[PDB]
């Protein structure tokens, strides 16, 4: 019933920058979500996910490729996810989490 | 390669990678890493590792 | 025992049976059959006694474990309560012309 | 002679007919007179058929033959010309009137550039001679007509990326599919081509109003009838393009609309705020006007009227005259009633009708705003209603009228509606407007949410149609992905068309998340079209869909109406739902609905009627009891009322009928008065609800209609003609047909209720248990009804669980986004385009299967009042008047509300089908159909007059079958598997007598001898029918409860079953035991798999299993695993020639698939005149198809096994559907045999009773201690014969055995572990072990015999023990029962427990001391480092036991091992080092992260190859985690348990097997050509060459799972535990 | 109970025997389920799979 997507884009609206917010369940969301982040790491643009807890085997090689990155200091990445058992342990840890 | 099962014929030591045949060098060493803590690993790797 | 004229005298608890709704519609039917009238012309009366095994009339039906959440029934007069369940211990429920 | 002169005539209209020809376009002579060119050769193959019966055919036979030859040649010919022509057609205008496609696809315009060259030449070759005998014998005219609509086909699927951009021009086109999208644009010139489609683009323009020269629309019209002409006309000529005059036709429809309510407008505001209306006037202008106008102009008089009040009432104290309104909405009112009252034109009438429902809604809307005191127009209790305001001064027509509620604000749309069912305006309707409006005023989708049957789908419809808009339903599943919800949202977006998405939670959640993001963009794109700033005259609104910038029309709103309370539905996530406003619609007003729709349907007493109608459901849904097919909610209650409403005019109709004929004075004012609304209101109910109640709610709800509706009765029309009908079919059918009380009065009764369902329900169920007589029933019906009414019926019958989905209703490709049509679909589709006079039959399309939500909610916008079936790719197919969707269930435990209110209902129990019928029916084809293919008639009248009086009511058969109910059977018991049983052994017994007969042309069976031998021969049938498959006990108690209740002569013996007897030709009863000779085994098949030692058991399954199969009726063994089933069934094959067995393997994944390569593999299928026949390769031979766990497979959350539907199909129907093209499919000489365990084993699951039915089950249990003593004591005194001096020891070694066996059986079982089965396969592998064992040997202690015998012990029992102390038990009782047995003997040289044997230190197999064993083993292991593998292993005790085991497998055919131990045991070395020591070459699959089941399938390929083809001795050794798919195990089952794989070798690879195969058996020196000789070689090669070696890790659960998962790998592996090291 | 042509006429008697059949069945069921168990619990029936 609770959802920070719309907490992310007043952020974004407040702070004057621009932000692409893609969906994740279609394998076209996962393609835009990949470029997306490509181009977001080397211009401090923000990119935000909604729904990531639907994908958890996607959401592990998203916490690879996070790992191995030294994006702009200006780029943030959200991902909004429901409190789901599947997301992987991995990605908590290597994010910080937030409860709505 | 983790079994070391080697084929030594012909004066040759041989690994065999997928369907080919390799010359092992004795100065070979693999370490195999991983950042997750709470991963569960199957017995037969649990066998073959350190 | 007695036939069929005997399941209108025995008191009935509503949560043993398993659909009590039909019960209610059942009684309901019943005075309206005897009055020959219709089940939308009937309202429902309710009479909370002390004590269980009172006199009941031809259109009137005694139920057992009804708990009232929230009140207290003296003299069929509510008022309210600290407390959390309070037992009814008979209610009498009477089938009567709707006077609107 | 008349004969002659049949074919005289034939032959004479075929040396003259004709062809006929019609010029098109100057380009070609085409073909029409279709329909009378195939009813002349349907109606010369009947005659020809049935002159075939004839006893005067013969003479004429060979010229009748040959004209039927030519016939169905012609039948060939033409039944593909015309699809050729047909595309053909459309193709040539899209390749000439579209010079841009030339460009765009060059290659394809070339290929379709020689196909229309080589058709026109054909076109010329047929106008030069256009005879029917000349075209038909034209040089190779079939081929060539198949291959050019073959190459049509292929350029149609060509064609795709042209329709898209051609769907870009007219976005309505986006809701029409490529086939017709393709006959729309190549039939540009031919206008009247195109009508059939326009219902698609459209929502009421069904079809266009042409001129005479059909270039000119001059109007529109709807399916009804009602029309509308355009103010100005839309040229054709002027717009040659397809696109630009369907868009002007659109434009002027809706400019038409506008000034038609212009003018409507301007005539009805007389009829307002007057205070009089005339009739005529009224009536005139309702008709001058549509309906949809009609309705809108009352509405703006009505706002009008009350604006002008609430203006007037602004001084607060001022008088009210919002009474003037609610005076003249009450004489409209009056006159509407009046009219309906009296008999109208039906559009007439239903505009009334819709004009009654809006002013009953605005009386109620006037009056309450008059008991409010509501004086201010500004109120909001005025402003939350409904309000529309007309401007004549706008100067554009389309924005005149604005409909505003609160402060949501729209144009009408002024879509053509054409004439559509109105709702009732409730306040929960008034509430869903008001919410909706509100939710589209903030750019927001609109979502009602509760159970089904509310009225969510009807409500957004009916807020839609107000508006006049185009409203489009989808019937929402799994299959609308984000890309076809992204191109019905860019058609929706282009069109400005309203989308309403039903079910839309059955969408997986990733998809629900991201459609979100599509939704949210349109939902900005109509937020820019509300800013004011944007000027019209600008760029247009645009949004992203599916990567493209789509323009967005103002008008369009997506809506989802969904049932949260269904579990399994997807949860829709936050971000979506935000993007909608959700309204609870969970408890409709059905009185007031009721109310309102007697009242409009001219009911004087609709008051009372709803009063006592609603009421009365409820009490139908609480006082009758409570049954899955029950629905008493608002869909029943519509369907009652419309049923109503129908009555009432058919009893008006007849009411003035009858006084045409008596009199004249017909006053329809006088009939409304005297006339029986309540009986009117009974019938409907009755014929509505009476066939779905079980027996004992009938007079229940009779008693309710007495309690609800006094005085009232209901009488059913005597349908005499249908029932002489129905009776003439029983008679041809060989059915009982009885009326009222007489035997089957029952079944009639319920055929008349399923007629009656059928003529009110587009959608219905006949629900009942298995042989209730439904199919029948139904069949019958469609039979009686083509007599009847001379409209041909054609049923199509599908099993949807016997398929997938996919294959049910269609998939769209991933990539190319292609639709691939299902069965249904196809069905359908080929219905509605109707190329062979479809539209014209009765069509019932009947689903014989089990119902789940997850298929049949596909069909929740077929079955209810939208009649459509939605498809992923927005295509939308109307269902045809003529169409009937029916569903054949046994029970719906797992169908939701939805599906069971949305179809009528015809219960059939038990008792409707009775035994006598069925006993009639069985006699009836036994003396009218004759087995043979008359003295084998004459036998078998004969014999149904003897069985006649034990076939009776309460006779033998019956009271048999009572007593068998009450007895424990191995599977469920029912009736008609136990009859079919005894019937297919009575027709047996008929063949008896007619073999008899042959043995004796010079004296055949006397009537007496005849009746001797029926008798007791059906006592043995009845005993086999119902006890077969039942425990031996249960036998004894049927047979001896037979003997204290019949009269027939039965043995006398003292203490022996009934059972133990077979019934000789001669009539007497003859002791089975006879036929168990005790024989004496030769020495070299000892114990072999093919040798069976004769017992009682073993001599009854036979003759059973011969019984069953000559008649070839499918049947099932059941028993414990090596309890003998496969065994008895081989052996009676082996009497049985002509008779081809196919062993297929079942496991928990098995699919028809499995049969479908079988059939590939073993059968072929052929064209006929009749349809695809599927018949066996080899000719005159019948294939058995042997299924040895065939209730493994996995039985999904709803009850059903899809395999087990299959074989059901197969077998009742005769065959099944073939899915690439959807082709129906007959088998021909192709019979089922089944084997399982008990289904309360672990992974067995019961069978379907549906299945059962077809079925005969025979039990077969594990022999006794006596027969396990007298077959393995005819084996050890068979082997025993090698050492002479041993001959003594026969019995005690047998002995021992057995006993030894059974206190194994007795001390291990499955509780304990999953793999603790004992059966005789160990006695047999034991006798087989120590046959092996003493054949090299010339002589033998007994001592060395008992050592032998120990050791094969340790071998067979403790090698699969898991724990200590069981291996300690086995190893303690070996001891024990060998000195039990053996006495005298030294225990020390045959019980030093270090057993070991070997062939290692010598030639034979001999016991082998530990130490030199293991100084072997290091030196062997010593060449093996340095030759394959350089691994030091340490050698201990449990190594050499292990590798001595590990050998004993591999000297075995079919040797495979199931390894189970801990991780790095070296179990995977040991089998390499043990093969390496045979020479056998290891292979093992190089699993990698990207292996595939493709990859496995080519490496098992390989594999079989080097094993089957080049002799090659191969140890296949693979692990657990080798297993990624469960694709691998199921082929890995089949290969273990067959040494084949019936779909491995396909294509090109066959072909290189087979020459493999050829010249790998040429080296054997063998003699083989043919195809399946050498695939038999190639098995037998696999099997005897190639060892499977599974290895894993001991799991319970993970083996648990194994058994069921691949059942081969416990029973044709031998299991070694080595576990972790001690 | 015991149907009765002026029983049916009972709205009372009809929604008893609703009651009393569906009770009945659920009884038996029960009763029938339990005396399996302990059967099972005493070694004297073998355990299917329900
Ligand atoms: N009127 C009748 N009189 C006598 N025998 C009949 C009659 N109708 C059907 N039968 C026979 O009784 C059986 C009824 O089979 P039918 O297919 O009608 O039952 P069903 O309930 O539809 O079966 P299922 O549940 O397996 O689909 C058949 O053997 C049929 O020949
Ligand atoms: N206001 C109404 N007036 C008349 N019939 C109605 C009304 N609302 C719903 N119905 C009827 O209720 C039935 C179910 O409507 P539907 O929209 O399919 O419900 P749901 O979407 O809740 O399943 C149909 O017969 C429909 O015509
Ligand atoms: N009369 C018999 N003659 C020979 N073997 C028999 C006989 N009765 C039982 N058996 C043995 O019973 C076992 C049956 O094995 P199988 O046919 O696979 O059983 P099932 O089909 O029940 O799984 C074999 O070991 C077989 O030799
Ligand atoms: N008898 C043995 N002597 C020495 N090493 C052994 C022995 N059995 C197992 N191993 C160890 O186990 C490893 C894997 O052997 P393998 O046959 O693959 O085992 P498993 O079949 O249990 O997986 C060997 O390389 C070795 O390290
Ligand atoms: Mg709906
Ligand atoms: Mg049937």
């Amino acid at each position: 019933g609770y959802d920070a997507s719309g907490h992310v884009e007043d952020l974004a609206a407040e702070q004057n920058t621009q932000i692409t917010s893609i969906a994740i369940g279609s394998a076209e969301g996962f393609n835009q979500a990949d470029k997306a982040i490509n181009t977001a790491v080397k211009s401090g643009r923000w990119v935000m996910l909604k729904n990531v807890h639907l994908a958890p085997g996607w959401l592990m090689q998203l916490e690879k490729k996070l790992h191995s990155l030294q994006p702009h200091a200006c780029f943030r990445l959200f991902l909004t996810m429901e409190i789901n058992p599947k997301v992987p342990v991995n990605l908590l840890r290597a994010g910080r989490i937030f409860v709505f | 390669v983790l079994n070391r099962e080697v084929r030594r014929t012909g004066g040759r030591v041989l690994i065999t990678l997928g369907d080919q045949d390799i010359d092992l060098s004795p100065s070979f060493v693999i370490f195999l890493s991983t950042r997750d803590p709470t991963v569960e690993f199957p017995p037969d790797l649990c066998s073959r590792v350190t | 025992s007695g036939g069929a004229k005997e399941l209108k005298n025995i008191h009935v608890c509503l949560g043993g049976l398993f659909v009590p709704e039909a019960y209610i519609t059942a009684t309901r039917q019943y005075v309206a059959q005897a009055n020959s009238w219709s089940l939308e012309e009937l309202c429902l009366e309710v009479n909370v006694t002390t004590s269980q095994g009172a006199t009941l009339d031809a259109c009137s039906f005694g139920v057992t474990g009804l708990k009232l959440q929230g009140a207290t029934c003296n003299n069929n007069k509510l008022s309210l309560s600290n407390a959390i369940s309070t037992a009814l211990p008979l209610t009498q429920l009477r089938w009567v012309k709707q006077t609107n | 002679m008349a004969l002659e002169e049949f074919l005289k005539q034939i032959r004479e209209v075929w040396n003259t007919y004709e062809l006929d020809l019609v010029n098109y376009q100057n380009k070609c002579r085409l073909i029409r007179g279709w329909d009378d060119l195939f009813n002349k050769v349907k109606e010369h193959i009947n005659s020809v058929s049935a002159m075939k019966l004839s006893p005067y055919y013969k003479v004429f036979e060979e010229d009748a033959l040959s004209w039927e030859d030519k016939l169905n040649r012609i039948m060939a010919l033409f039944d593909v010309w015309i699809d050729v022509q047909r595309r053909w057609v459309y193709l040539e205008g899209i390749f000439t009137g579209s010079a841009d496609i030339k460009h765009l696809l060059p290659v394809e315009t070339q290929r379709f550039q020689s196909i229309s060259t080589e058709f026109l030449a054909l076109m010329k070759k047929v106008s030069k001679s256009p005879l029917v005998m000349d075209v038909l014998n034209i040089q190779g005219v079939q081929r060539s007509l198949e291959r050019l609509a073959d190459l049509l086909g292929k350029i149609q699927k060509a064609l795709g990326e042209y329709l898209e951009r051609e769907r870009s021009s007219f976005p309505r086109f986006y809701f029409v599919g490529d086939e017709d999208l393709l006959e729309i644009i190549g039939n540009s010139k031919n206008v009247a081509k195109l009508q059939k489609h326009f219902k698609k683009m459209f929502a009421g323009v069904s079809s266009i109003i042409l001129n005479e020269d059909n270039s000119v629309v001059l109007g529109i019209s709807s399916r009804e009838g009602e029309e509308v002409m355009f103010k100005t006309p839309v040229s054709i000529t002027e717009h040659p393009k397809i696109n630009e005059w369907l868009t002007l036709v659109e434009k002027e429809m809706r400019v038409t609309l506008a000034k038609l309510l212009a003018e409507s407008v301007t005539e009805v505001e007389i009829f307002g705020k007057a205070t009089s209306i005339d009739p005529n006037t009224y009536i005139t202008w309702i008709d001058k006007y549509q309906a949809q106008l009609v309705v809108l102009s009352a509405q703006i008089a009505w706002s009008e009227n009350v604006e002008t009040a609430l203006s007037s009432m602004g001084g607060g104290g001022d008088a009210a005259p919002l009474h003037s309104v609610l005076s003249n909405v009450e004489v409209t009112l009056n006159v509407l009633a009046d009219s309906v009252l009296m008999e109208q034109p039906p559009l007439r009438r239903r505009k009334l009708e819709h004009l009654i429902t809006e002013l009953v809604h605005q009386r109620d809307v006037t009056r309450s705003l008059i008991k409010s005191k509501i004086d201010n127009a500004k109120s909001f209790e005025w402003l939350s209603q409904m309000r529309f305001y007309f401007d004549p001064k706008q100067t554009d027509v389309l924005q005149q009228l604005s409909i505003q509620m609160a402060n949501a604000k729209f144009n009408y749309g002024f879509e053509y509606l054409g004439v559509q069912d109105k709702l009732v305006q409730t306040p929960l309707t008034d509430r869903c407007y008001l919410t909706m409006t509100q939710a589209l005023e903030a750019r927001l989708g609109g979502s009602p949410f509760g159970p089904a049957g509310t009225g969510k789908t009807e409500s957004v419809k009916a807020l839609g149609h107000q508006l006049g808009r185009f409203v489009l339903v989808f019937n929402c599943d799994e299959t609308f992905d984000f890309q076809a919800m992204g191109r019905i949202f860019v058609g929706l977006c282009q069109v400005g068309a309203w989308g309403c998405f039903d079910e839309f939670n059955r969408l997986e959640e990733r998809m629900l998340s991201a459609v979100s993001q599509q939704v949210q963009c349109i939902q900005e794109a109509l937020r820019e079209h509300s800013n004011p700033n944007y000027d019209k005259t600008s760029a247009p609104i645009t949004c992203e869909l599916l990567n493209k910038q789509v323009k967005v029309s103002p008008d369009m709103a997506i809506f989802i109406t969904m049932n949260p309370g269904y579990a399994g539905r997807s949860n829709l996530p936050d971000n979506l739902k935000k993007l909608f406003r959700s309204l609870a619609m969970t408890k409709p007003d059905r009185q007031l609905i009721a109310q309102v729709m007697l009242y409009s349907q001219g009911f004087r007493t609709a008051e009372v009627l709803a009063n006592k109608i609603v009421p009365f459901f409820k009490l139908c849904d609480e006082q009758l009891s409570s049954q899955s097919h029950y629905d008493f909610g608002l869909r029943a209650l519509k369907s009652v009322l419309v049923s109503a409403g129908n009555v009432k005019r058919e009893r008006i109709q007849k009411i003035k009928r009858e006084k045409e004929e008596r009199g004249e004075a017909v006053d329809e004012g006088e009939i409304a008065e005297n006339l029986p609304e309540q009986e009117i209101l009974i019938q409907s109910v009755c014929e509505t609800m009476v066939p779905k109640l079980v027996a004992e709610d009938i007079p229940l709800l009779f008693s309710l209609l007495s309690d609800v509706f006094p005085g009232v009765q209901y009488h059913r029309g005597e349908m005499t003609a249908l029932r002489e009908e129905l009776k003439k079919v029983c008679q041809e059918m060989y059915l009982t047909y009885g009326d009222g009380e007489e035997v089957g009065g029952m079944w009639v009764e319920k055929v008349l209720q399923l007629y009656q369902i059928t003529q009110i329900n587009h959608g219905l169920m006949m629900v009942g248990p298995s042989g209730s007589g439904k199919s029948m029933a139904w069949r019958v019906l469609l039979k009686a009804l083509e007599r009847l009414e001379g409209v041909e019926g054609v049923a199509h019958i599908i099993d949807p669980k016997a398929i997938s989905k996919d294959h049910l209703y269609g998939t769209l490709d991933p990539n190319t986004r292609e639709w691939t049509d299902g069965l249904f679909t196809h069905v359908l589709r080929k219905i509605i385009d109707s190329v062979r006079g479809e539209l014209q039959k009765r069509q019932w399309i009947v689903f014989d299967g089990d119902v789940d939500p997850e298929w049949v909610e596909n069909l929740n916008s077929v079955l209810d009042d939208n009649k459509l079936l939605t498809l992923p790719n927005g295509e939308r197919l109307s269902l045809p008047p003529n169409v009937r969707i029916m569903f054949e269930v046994q029970d719906l435990k797992y169908a939701t509300l939805a599906t069971v209110s949305r179809c009528g209902m015809v219960w059939f129990s038990e008792d409707v089908l009775s035994t006598d019928m069925i006993f009639n029916n069985f006699l009836a084809r036994l003396r009218s159909i004759p087995l043979d293919e008359s003295p084998m008639l004459q036998i078998q009248r004969d014999a149904a007059t003897i069985m006649q009086p034990y076939f009776t009511s309460n006779g033998l058969v019956t009271k048999a079958l009572e007593h068998a109910f009450q007895l424990e059977h191995i599977m469920d018991l029912t009736r008609l598997r136990c009859l079919g049983s005894l019937f297919s052994m009575l027709h047996q017994a008929c063949r008896n007598v007619a073999q008899y007969n042959a043995n004796h042309p010079d004296f055949p069976m006397q009537i007496e001898q005849l009746e001797r031998y029926i008798q007791r021969y059906l006592v043995y049938a009845i005993l086999w029918s119902l006890s077969g498959d039942s425990r031996l006990k249960m036998r004894a108690e049927l047979g001896e409860y037979i003997r204290r209740i019949t009269t027939v002569p039965l043995p006398t013996a003292p203490n022996i079953p009934i059972i133990d007897y077979e019934v000789s030709i001669s009539g007497e009863w003859s002791p089975w035991q006879a036929k168990v000779p005790q024989i004496e085994v030769e020495t070299h098949k000892v114990a072999a798999p093919d040798v069976v030692v004769p017992t009682l058991d073993t001599v009854r399954h036979e003759a059973l299993l011969y019984t069953w199969l000559a008649e070839h009726k499918p049947l099932v063994l059941c028993g414990p695993p090596g309890s003998g089933k496969t065994m008895t069934l081989f052996s009676a094959l082996r009497a049985l020639p002509d008779m081809e067995v196919v062993g297929l393997n079942f496991s928990s994944a098995t699919t028809p698939e499995l049969l479908l390569k079988t059939f590939d593999h073993y059968c072929e299928y052929r064209r006929t005149p009749n349809g695809v026949v599927l018949a066996p390769v080899q000719l005159g031979k019948w294939l058995v198809l042997f299924c040895d766990e065939i209730n493994l497979p996995d039985m999904d959350k709803y009850g059903t096994q899809r395999v087990i539907s299959f074989i059901r199909q197969m077998v009742e129907h005769g065959g099944f559907y073939r899915t690439s093209d959807q082709t129906w499919v007959k088998l021909e000489r192709i019979q089922f045999v089944g084997a399982c365990n008990p289904p309360t084993d672990p992974g067995r699951k019961p069978l379907s009773h549906r299945f059962l039915r077809h079925v005969p089950v025979v039990y077969v249990d594990y022999p006794g201690p006596a027969s396990l003593t007298q077959i393995y004591g005819t084996f050890n005194r068979a082997m025993l014969r090698l050492i002479p001096s041993l001959r003594t020891y026969a019995e005690p070694l047998t002995a021992a055995m057995v006993e030894f066996y059974t206190m194994s059986q007795e001390r291990f079982t499955q509780d304990t572990q999953p793999h603790y089965i004992y059966s005789p396969r160990e006695m047999t592998r034991w006798v087989r072990g120590i046959f092996e064992a003493l054949r090299p040997l010339e002589t033998l202690p007994v001592e060395g015999l008992i050592r032998i015998w120990a050791h094969e012990a340790l071998r067979l029992f403790q090698d699969r023990l898991v724990e200590d102390e069981e291996r300690r038990w086995t190893d303690e009782n070996i001891d024990t029962v060998a000195l039990k047995h053996f006495p005298n003997i030294d225990r020390e040289k045959a019980m030093s427990r270090p057993i070991l044997y070997s062939n290692w230190l010598s030639k034979d197999y001999i016991p082998v001391d530990q130490e030199e064993l293991r100084d072997y083993v290091k030196a062997r292991l010593k060449v093996f480092y340095e030759e394959e593998l350089d691994v030091p292993l340490v050698l201990f005790n449990e190594v050499l036991d292990h590798v001595l085991r590990i050998d004993r497998i591999f000297r075995q055919p079919q040797g495979h091992l199931l390894l189970i131990g801990v991780s790095g045991a070296g179990k995977t070395t040991l089998s390499r080092f043990v093969a390496w020591m045979n020479g056998l070459s290891v292979y093992q699959i190089k699993v990698h992260r990207k292996y595939t089941g493709e990859d496995f399938d080519e490496d098992l390929r390989t594999v079989l190859r080097r094993s089957g083809c080049k002799n090659e001795k191969i140890a296949f050794i693979m692990d657990e985690s080798n297993v990624l798919d469960s694709g691998f195990l199921e082929r890995m089952n089949t290969l273990l348990a067959n040494g084949e794989v019936p779909g491995l070798f396909e294509g090109d690879e066959y072909a290189t097997l087979m020459t493999q195969c050829k010249e790998g058996a040429q080296k054997e020196g063998l003699m083989l050509d043919s195809h399946e000789e050498l695939y038999k070689w190639f098995t037998s090669q696999v099997i005897r060459n190639l060892h499977v070696v599974f290895t894993m890790n001991p799991s319970s659960e993970g083996l648990k799972d194994r058994a069921a998962t691949s059942p081969a790998l416990f029973n044709r592996c031998v299991l070694n535990w080595f576990g972790d090291w001690s | 109970l015991k149907r009765t042509v002026e029983n049916i006429k009972d709205p009372l008697f009809r929604f008893f025997e609703r009651e009393v059949k569906m009770g009945a069945k659920l009884l038996q069921d029960v009763r029938q389920d339990l005396a399996d168990v302990v059967q099972v619990c005493e070694g004297k029936k073998k355990q299917t799979n329900y």
